[PDB]
RNA sequence: CUUCC
RNA sequence: CCUUC
């Protein structure tokens, strides 16, 4: 019947007693993939060629081949596994590259001062050029997909303020999942390169493609469309960027990061120039101000050292007075379902934690190490990190928050480089690295 | 006439509020699948909100036929969610679960060995694990336990992040012994068994701190008569306030625990999403 | 396991 | 075969 028909036309070959039965599966998927014009492919990746790859070592009838090359391994493949794998990765192409990709071919300086200041007070401490192209395609990307792809981190601000040194184009998007798998094989083809994909157990909802050599080609994270919206989202050269506010929230929340400052102690400026470009934007969207007085910042956090749990006192600014920041998600977790509650908030890797107010009670998980200045004394820029955590939250909300950030700005004017006694073990996340394999053939996670 | 207003459905089982002494005098098509489709849907969308979900496997032990099973893997696909679907069991699986490259299909049965093995083999892998093994009429105390036995046991093995397992304390007049279940919030389950007191114990890991809790005799009484109080007297009854198509306590139910389900496509009101899922739910199993 | 915006 | 349903 159709069905056996199918197979062979796509198996270029007859299937086998027991292929038929697995196969026999993948309907239209296989059916679909075939009676789909290759050629309009074949010149769709061309017409990317010039225009993002314009520069690159490669031909017409040399691609051409490339793109036909792979949807002609189902003649070879042998393995139900492989070949099963190839057929999901080649209907990514079929379904999404015309929607996804082939689309696309169709006053600052100021608080440069405050940078420097703010950033001392803290100091306390101890990649292939088809970053090039594709840094080149992503541009077009965000101006297309408005709200199927916002961005953030270094890029961002170099749209408000083009005198910014970014390297990566760094986003947030509803089908992160697809976007690499096609890009994979865009460079696949365009290059001829053997790309991998990876997703990285540590951070959460996170596919990588590096290259051939672990070439860190460019990385991505992955948000429900729930979320995609509840981001603090900003408009800027017809494409969203995460609200300069929120991104420095962060910016806060990262220099808690050991880690990080042991990243400070390095490029005192790189971080000097968005910072400012930050405190500049707010300073001008939302007035903030900026006068070293400023009051109850810095809520007194008492970290529990025994449960690995801090304690700070949101009181005066939100109608709960405590926030439970766990620093062992797994745990929140459990005591959480045993708060018997279902619906805590969770903004996925944005603030790497779900936040919950059961009984006028704030409870969340901190995504970083956490700074002491002194043994069971939270380091300062700490309690950095923390408040921002809480106002991210408030922010995916909408609530009374313009009010703390301003006041927690100030307190971060001209400060005791105060020494670092200790820091927390961030807890260890779980899974296997699980990656893609186009050239191989291997999908795994 | 026998109708009620209640603020919220008794999600999990410390909270039904009175009991009923059990008096053996004691509604769907297809409502088997779906008991299942809730408690499952339910289970895994939690551990999505707090991210142990992500790009984990799902060890699902006791699973065949496990026609619903699908409709998971594709409510999740469709979320972007990666996940590996490894089902184990000695009876086959609905034919509509072959050909899935994210599902990895085990016509065995477990035992120790067997654990052993697939720990080594999925590890480093986080592991999910989903245990409704089975052992005609209604398990006597005796497989009850050998079964939980055996749950306790793939705990420990698998070592796995969080749990949905299968929970029906042994009946008081066949008691035998004790034993001890992981500690975990057991969630009511919604369409089941008129007179069931079965329930998911879904329980989530600390990681070098398992807990069990003890499981006396005086604990099974307070089950019955609470379970029996549910089954007879709560969904038995009628929430004029909860503006649903169907107002069953059940449906009603099965609305609080959609309610937190995750779904992309944009929606109004809950009742437009829940309804929807509803829906899209009972039409996978096919029940008008 | 290491592999971490 | 210039954005494939
Ligand atoms: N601990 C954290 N938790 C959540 N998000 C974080 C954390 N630390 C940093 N981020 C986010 O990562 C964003 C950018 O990563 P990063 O590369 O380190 O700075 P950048 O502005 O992008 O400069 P470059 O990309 O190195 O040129 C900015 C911040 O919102
Ligand atoms: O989804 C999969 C899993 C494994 N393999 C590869 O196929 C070979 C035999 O695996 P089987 O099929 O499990 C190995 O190279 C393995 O990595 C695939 O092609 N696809
Ligand atoms: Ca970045
Ligand atoms: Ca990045």
């Amino acid at each position: 019947n159709i069905t056996l028909k199918i197979i062979e036309t796509y198996l270029g070959r007859v299937p086998s007693v027991n292929e038929y039965h697995m196969l026999k599966s993948q309907a239209r998927n296989i059916q679909k993939i075939t009676v789909f014009n290759k050629d309009i492919f074949v010149s769709l990746v061309k017409k990317n060629k010039k225009r993002f790859f314009s520069d690159v070592n490669t031909s017409a009838s040399e691609i051409k081949d490339r793109i036909l090359s792979y949807f002609s391994k189902q003649t070879q493949t042998y393995n139900i596994g492989k070949l099963f794998t190839i057929i999901e990765l080649q209907s990514v192409l079929v379904t999404t590259y015309t929607d996804i990709l082939g689309v696309l071919t169709i006053n600052v300086t100021s608080m440069e001062e405050l940078a420097r200041d703010m950033l001392n007070s803290m100091n306390v401490a101890v990649v292939s050029s088809l970053v090039k192209n594709v840094n080149k395609l992503m541009e077009e990307y965000l101006r297309r997909h408005n709200k199927s792809c916002i961005c953030y981190g270094s890029y961002s601000l170099y749209l408000i303020n083009p005198n910014i040194r970014y390297g990566d184009i760094d986003i947030l998007q509803t089908n992160s999942r697809t976007f690499l798998i096609d890009l994979a094989f865009l460079i696949k083809f365009i290059t001829g390169n053997n790309i991998i994909l990876s997703k990285i157990p540590y951070l959460r909802n996170y596919m990588v493609i590096k290259d051939e050599n672990d070439n860190h080609i460019i990385d991505s994270f992955n948000i429900r469309q729930d979320t995609m919206n509840v981001v603090p989202k900003i408009f800027i050269d017809n494409i969203y960027i995460v609200d300069p506010t929120f991104q420095l929230l962060n910016m806060i929340k990262m220099f808690s990061q050991i880690d990080r400052l042991e990243d400070l102690s390095k490029d005192p400026e790189k971080f000097n120039a968005r910072m400012a470009t930050m405190l500049e934007y707010v300073r001008y969207t939302h007035g903030i101000v900026f006068d070293g007085k400023r009051n109850n910042m810095p809520m007194k956090c008492i970290i529990d050292e025994n449960n690995r749990i801090v304690t700070v006192t949101t009181k005066d600014y939100f109608s709960f007075k405590k926030c439970l920041v766990y620093l062992d998600e797994n745990v929140l977790s459990s005591d959480i379902l045993d708060l018997n509650a279902d619906t805590s908030c969770d903004f996925e890797s944005v603030t790497n934690s779900v936040y919950l107010i059961h009984d006028n009670i704030m409870y969340t998980y901190f995504s970083n190490t956490i700074l002491l200045s002194d043994k069971g004394k939270v380091h300062e820029i700490s309690a950095r990190g923390l408040c921002a955590h809480i106002l991210l939250y408030q922010m995916l909300t909408s609530g009374e928050y313009k009010q703390c950030l301003s006041d927690l700005l100030n307190s971060m004017m001209n400060r005791d480089k105060i020494p670092i006694y200790s820091h927390t073990e961030r807890d260890k996340k779980p899974g296997r690295h699980g990656f893609i394999n186009i050239e191989k053939d291997i999908i795994v996670f | 006439m026998d109708v009620v207003s209640l603020d919220k459905p008794f999600m999990y089982f410390e909270e039904i509020d009175n009991e009923l002494d059990y008096e053996p005098e004691s509604k769907l098509p297809y409502q088997g699948q779906l008991k299942l489709l809730l408690g499952e849907l339910f289970f895994l969308s939690k551990l999505q909100r707090h991210g142990i979900l992500d790009g984990a496997t799902v060890v699902y032990i006791g699973s065949a036929p496990g026609t619903h099973i699908r409709y998971l893997r594709d409510h999740f696909y469709n979320l972007g969610v990666i996940i590996k679907w490894m089902l184990i069991d000695g009876r086959h699986h609905d034919p509509i679960l072959n050909g899935l490259r994210d599902v990895t299909l085990v016509t065995r049965f477990v035992d120790e060995e067997y654990l052993r093995s697939i720990k080594k083999q999925l590890h480093p892998s986080k592991i999910i694990l989903i245990s409704d093994v089975a052992s005609g009429n209604e398990p006597s105390t005796a497989d009850l336990l050998s079964n939980y036995a055996l749950q306790n046991v793939m705990i420990s093995i698998l070592n796995p992040v969080a749990s949905s397992l299968k929970w029906r304390c042994p009946f008081p007049d066949q008691w035998i012994k004790d034993f001890y279940i992981p500690h975990g919030n057991k969630m009511l389950q919604p369409f089941a068994p008129s007179y069931s007191a079965e329930m998911r114990l879904l329980s989530i890991y600390t990681g070098e701190n398992m807990r069990l809790t003890r499981v006396t005799k005086s604990d099974a009484v307070n089950y019955e008569k609470k379970m029996y109080y549910l089954n007879k007297i709560v969904r038995n009854k009628v929430v004029v306030n909860f503006d649903y198509p169907n107002q069953e306590y059940d449906y009603f139910h099965m609305y609080f625990m959609l309610r937190t389900v995750y779904c992309n496509k944009t929606f109004p009101t809950t009742k437009a999403k829940v309804l929807f899922l509803q829906q899209s739910i009972f039409r996978f199993l096919n029940i008008p």
